[PDB]
Parts: C-alpha cells; sequence; structure tokens
C-alpha cells in the first residue's frame, strides 16, 4: 500500500525495513537486497534467479515461446542505477492502486491475508510454515526469521512474463485448502505491452501494430488479484481451464485459458465459467474455510512464537472474518462467507481497476498483445499516481491520448518482439 | 460516457460495507518467531505454479 519511506536503493541496510535477504524455501542462494515497502510486503529488485533453480540463465531458451509477445535481454537490472528506478517505478504503482477505494481495499486485503499457522503434525498444535517466511539478516551479522503475505521481484528470462508463484508445501495444496502462502510476483514496471482496439467488424485493415500502451498499474494489479486469492487459499485448480478455438496465428488453432484467470480478468471473459460451476467452486471453499475454524477450534497449542494462543487464533478468526460465540468457538457465518468472497473474486477484478482508473484495456484475452514498449514512469512529466499516462489539462488527458504511443510517442521505445508466432 | 463513473460509486458502495470488517489491517502487535534454521535444501520447498498470461497457445 502507502509507501511511507523515501527508499534509495544505495540506502544502508538496517536489518528491518532495507536488508539482504535469504528466501529458506528456495534453497540455500545468495542473499540479495531488499525492501520491506509496507507491513507483510516486501521489494527485491533482481531478476529472479532464485525462486526456481531451473531458471537460472537470462538468455532466450533453446524453444522459443509461443507467446504473442516475449522479450529477452539479460542485461536489464544489472545496475544500481536500474534497481534504483525499479524500487522507485514498483513503489509509484503501488501508490497509484493506493489512489481509489479499490486498491486500497485490496491491498488492505492482501496485507491481512496472513498465510495460515498449519504447520504442525500435531493437529491440535498452530505452527507457522517455513515456506511462509523469509530470514532477514541484520548489519551484526545475525538474522531473524520473518512472516510476509508479498514479495515483488523482477522478472525472469522473459522479461514481460509476470507471473504470481509461490512456495508448496509437501502434501497440503496451500493455495486452494484456505490456507494461502507467501506470494512471489515477478514483476517490472520499465516495460509494458501494446494492443489495438477491438476490430470494428467492418474496413479494417489487420495489419496494424498495437498502437495504444497498457498501463503498468492494471498490469500489477491483474497480478495482486491473484495474489490475493492465492493468500486466502481460494484460488482455482489450475486444471479446470478453458479451451479456445483461435484463428490468429499460423500452425495455431487454439488457446486454453484458466478459469483462475477468467474469474481474475473480471467483466466479459469471467461470464465464461458456468453457474454451476460458480457455485461448484463457493461452496468448496466455504467448506475449506470450516475445516480452517475447525481446526482452530481444537488448537490446544502454539509453538514458535512469543505471542499467546489466543491472539494467534484471533488472528485467523479476522483473517476469516469467523463468528465467534460467548463460549470463544469459531464458526462460519455463510453471510460473511458470501461478501467476502464475492469481494476477493467479483469486485477484485482486472475490469474493475480499469473502470476505477478510467484507461482504455484490452475487452478480452480474445484481443492478444501485438507489441512491447520500453517505459519510464518515474518522471512526473511521463506519468502520475492519479493519471498514469493521459495527464490533465494536457493533450494526453482526452480519448486516452496519453496511451497512444503514436501521439504521446515521447513515452515509449518500441522494442524487438522475440515471438516466433505469425499473425494470420 | 458516464455510466462508468455510475458504476464506479456502486463497487464503492459495496466496498463501504465491507470496510467495516475488512478496513483495517492486522495482527499488528509486535511479537516474534523463532530463527528458522536453513538446513541443507537438497529437496527442500517445491513450488506452486503460477499463471502465465493467456496460458496455453495449442498448436
Ligand atoms: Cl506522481
Ligand atoms: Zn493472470
Amino acid at each position: 500500500p502507502f509507501v511511507n519511506k523515501q527508499f534509495n536503493y544505495k540506502d544502508p541496510v538496517n536489518g528491518v525495513d532495507i536488508a539482504y535477504i535469504k528466501i529458506p524455501n528456495a534453497g540455500q542462494m545468495q542473499p540479495v537486497k531488499a525492501f520491506k515497502i509496507h507491513n507483510k510486503i516486501w521489494v527485491i529488485p533482481e531478476r529472479d534467479t532464485f525462486t526456481n533453480p531451473e531458471e537460472g540463465d537470462l538468455n532466450p531458451p533453446p524453444e522459443a515461446k509461443q507467446v504473442p509477445v516475449s522479450y529477452y535481454d539479460s542485461t536489464y537490472l544489472s545496475t544500481d542505477n536500474e534497481k534504483d528506478n525499479y524500487l522507485k517505478g514498483v513503489t509509484k504503482l503501488f501508490e497509484r492502486i493506493y489512489s481509489t477505494d479499490l486498491g486500497r481495499m485490496l491491498l488492505t486485503s492482501i496485507v491481512r491475508g496472513i498465510p495460515f499457522w498449519g504447520g504442525s503434525t500435531i493437529d491440535t498444535e498452530l505452527k507457522v510454515i517455513d515456506t511462509n517466511c523469509i530470514n532477514v539478516i541484520q548489519p551484526d551479522g545475525s538474522y531473524r526469521s520473518e512472516e510476509l503475505n508479498l514479495v515483488i521481484i523482477g522478472p525472469s528470462a522473459d522479461i514481460i512474463q509476470f507471473e504470481c508463484k509461490s512456495f508448496g508445501h509437501e502434501v497440503l495444496n496451500l493455495t486452494r485448502n484456505g490456507y494461502g502462502s507467501t506470494q512471489y510476483i515477478r514483476f517490472s514496471p520499465d516495460f509494458t505491452f501494446g494492443f489495438e482496439e477491438s476490430l470494428e467488424v467492418d474496413t479494417n485493415p489487420l495489419l496494424g501494430a498495437g498502437k495504444f500502451a497498457t498501463d503498468p498499474a492494471v498490469t500489477l494489479a491483474h497480478q495482486l488479484i491473484h495474489a490475493g486469492h492465492r493468500l486466502y487459499g481460494i484460488a482455482i485448480n489450475p486444471n479446470r481451464v478453458f479451451k479456445v478455438n483461435t484463428n490468429a496465428y499460423y500452425e495455431m488453432s487454439g488457446l486454453e485459458v484458466s478459469f483462475e484467470e477468467l474469474r481474475t480478468f473480471g467483466g466479459h471473459d469471467a461470464k465464461f465459467i458456468d453457474s454451476l460451476q460458480e457455485n461448484e467452486f463457493r461452496l468448496y471453499y466455504y467448506n475449506k474455510f470450516k475445516d480452517i475454524a475447525s481446526t482452530l477450534n481444537k488448537a490446544k497449542s502454539i509453538v514458535g512464537t512469543t505471542a499467546s494462543l489466543q491472539y494467534m487464533k484471533n488472528v485467523f478468526k479476522e483473517k476469516y472474518l469467523l463468528s465467534e460465540d460467548t463460549s470463544g468457538k469459531f464458526s462460519v457465518d455463510k453471510l460473511k462467507f458470501d461478501k467476502l468472497y464475492k469481494m476477493l473474486t467479483e469486485i477484485y477484478t482486472e475490469d474493475n481497476f480499469v473502470k476505477f482508473f478510467k484507461v482504455l484495456n484490452r475487452k478480452t484475452f480474445l484481443n492478444f498483445d501485438k507489441a512491447v514498449f520500453k517505459i519510464n514512469i518515474v518522471p512526473k512529466v511521463n506519468y502520475t499516481i492519479y493519471d498514469g499516462f493521459n495527464l490533465r489539462n494536457t493533450n494526453l488527458a482526452a480519448n486516452f491520448n496519453g496511451q497512444n504511443t503514436e501521439i504521446n510517442n515521447m513515452n515509449f521505445t518500441k522494442l524487438k518482439n522475440f515471438t516466433p508466432l505469425v499473425p494470420r | 460516457m458516464d455510466e462508468n463513473l455510475e458504476q464506479v460509486s456502486g463497487i464503492i458502495g459495496n466496498l463501504r460495507h465491507m470496510a467495516l470488517d475488512m478496513g483495517n489491517e492486522i495482527d499488528t502487535q509486535n511479537r516474534q518467531i523463532d530463527r528458522i534454521m536453513e538446513k541443507a535444501d537438497s529437496n527442500k520447498t517445491r513450488i506452486d505454479e503460477a499463471n502465465q498470461r493467456a496460458t496455453k497457445m495449442l498448436g
């Protein structure tokens, strides 16, 4: 959310909100300098070669990804100045998201989404899951562990491949059992996608090239929505997908989109999920929340924290909006659950952020990106927290002219698209 | 043209209703946890697959 700190990449570590850290989960990698921009949220301005050892190289893969747009450059984000500009860019976008009620609510939900304490072999004991913490190195050389909900990190090889991932449990499915787990988002505020407005279905030579630029704030909000679903453990099983036939590219005939994605997009695309399926999901997670409340009612002890058992049980009572009777027993209130579930899956959607920000954006996933641009949103003459690219009192305020890369061209550099696909 | 703002104010209404229960952050008190011992991660933690853009562009 709001970042009440003036962070500069070169600022000395203090073991509190500026420190070298390690993610116990990701093997024994090298410590990376990170910044805590808000309670429960850290930012690591480095290319992600830590979360997955399998993705250590930053060069284009042997087999090019079959996606509309991709971009590679192993040198991006390797200098202190870039890391400083990245930190400032990510911070500015969080503030832009924080500039509307929708964004403020989403960020608060995320900060409230503390991963459940269910890592014990003793059903009656509350214990943390190591995968939901990081080790913060201190200036004296020692270190302390700390729980957190979200980490924003630089991209891996494909610079514009933004995603929301997390460390799993050996048996539990944390993102889908209501527990939740710390989310890691690969993101970059230094690039953005180019798209064309939906065809008028009448007189329009497809020979275009993605004239309009996507607002970085929407792209980040998109990933944060996924993080939200995953922190509350209500993400839709990735096995549930929607098959779509497409004639857009040579040698391609279809597209597969997960229900999670459709839900996150909102608007028209979310309607592709059947009513029967929707109710199935809501009831499914409702049951997961009941199991949690049940686990909390059977908890007799807690290990690993200075805090009391009552307090830690209360944290989750508040996270899941559980009801507590005069005898101290927890239960899931059907009305409360529905309102919370509805807010996380139907109010927090990409389409609604588009409405709140008042920007041009694709209407459906079927309108594929066509280009990639290098941008620089830190300077106020380029982009602002309140208006993004469409600066008020200028030619850029009307008809989304600020996002028109042909009108507001000083804000963009068209880059090479590494895609192997050929548009038909 | 002005229908967008109407939708915005409408959504704001629903958020206002949730604000009383979801408006503030939690787990705000100054607690600490035991240090997590960094053991030999030969096969430590795994990763729960993320969401790759529009996802699978089948041939
Ligand atoms: Cl600004
Ligand atoms: Zn997504």
